[PDB]
This record gives C-alpha cells, structure tokens and sequence, in this order.
C-alpha cells in the first residue's frame, strides 16, 4: 500500500544557457538564432 | 494537495513515495489520482496502524 | 564559517557549530559560475569615432 | 530533507529547532547530520512522547 510520484526524462537533450549555470541538461530544446 | 489529502492516514518518508497506513486498493488510487479522495472512511483504520 | 551559505549548530548535549558543506559547495559553485559568466567580458572591439 | 529525515519523531515548534522524542545523542546528532538516520529503529521509542 504505496503510492508515487514524479516526472521524466530522455535519454539526450541539449545544454542549455542559464542565469544561474551555463550548459544545463534539459529534456528538449528549439532554436532561437536561425 | 496529495500530503493534505492523505493527510494523517499516511505519513510519507519522503523517498519519492507515501506509505500508506490503511488499505488503498486500485480504485483508491484511481480516487487519489482523479482528487476526489475523501480519507473519512479509512481515518481510523490507518489511526491506530 | 562556511561561505556565501552556511548552515550553523547549537545542540544540547553536544554543543558546537557544525557545517552542511553538501549544499553549500554547490551553491558555492553555483554562485561562482553566475560570477564567471557576467564578469565575462565580451569580444566585442569598439573604435575610436569621435575626437 | 530534515523534514523527512526526522518525521513524526522530532517535531516543529516555531523556531527552526526540532522536538525530537528520542534522546539525540552525538551519534544521533552526526547520523541526522550526514543523511544516515532512519525512523523504523527509532519510532517506537519516539511514537509514545
Ligand atoms: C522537441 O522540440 C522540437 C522542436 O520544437 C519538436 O520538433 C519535437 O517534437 C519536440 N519533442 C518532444 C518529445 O517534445
């Protein structure tokens, strides 16, 4: 009798800029500069 | 909202999971994952656990 | 003493001030790596326009 | 994280500092310290205070 939570992930993303740390791993980027 | 809908029928460890003190079969799951939960029926079966 | 975090102790049978280095570190380096890239000066190259 | 590291055994008065039922000794102190503590030893002597 137990019950969990939580979210996902993929196994490749892209490092991403940040304010806080440059090159974060995230789930999925787009493109800005063309 | 799920700590405050178990509320004291479960005491969670905090390892990614609550720990249910009375039973909560598939529809209490569906129950809880739907929020429509009520605790008042399992209040003190999970009291005294 | 502990850095730009800390997390300070007071007990009562073991009296004394301990540090969470775990956290703070990472925030330490958190902290220094916002602190790299700002002060990171930029490439561009300005000329002399007016006199 | 000491939140779910103490649970129901230390309990929140309003200050920061934890109501914990159990005598912390230094090895307790170091154990809560370093993320060791577990409440399954300890629930039953913190469960009556
Ligand atoms: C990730 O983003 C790209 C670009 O917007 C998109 O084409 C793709 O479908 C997205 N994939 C997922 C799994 O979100």
């Amino acid at each position: 009798d137990k019950i969990c939570l939580g979210h996902h992930a993929v196994s490749n993303g892209t490092k991403v800029n940040t304010l806080c740390e440059r090159g974060v791993e995230v789930v999925n980027a787009t493109e800005t500069v063309e | 909202r799920v700590k405050r809908q178990l509320r004291e029928n479960a005491e969670e460890d905090g390892t990614g999971c609550f720990e249910i003190f009375h039973k909560c079969d598939d529809d209490c799951m569906a129950s809880i994952r739907n929020n429509t939960y009520d605790h008042s029926k399992y209040r003190e079966e999970a009291m005294q656990n | 003493i502990d850095g730009w975090y800390g997390f300070r102790h007071q007990n009562a049978q073991g009296e004394g001030t301990a540090a969470d280095y775990k956290s703070t570190q990472s925030a330490i380096d958190c902290i220094t790596g916002k602190l790299n890239r700002l002060i990171e000066k930029t490439n561009q190259q300005f000329e002399l326009i007016d006199n």
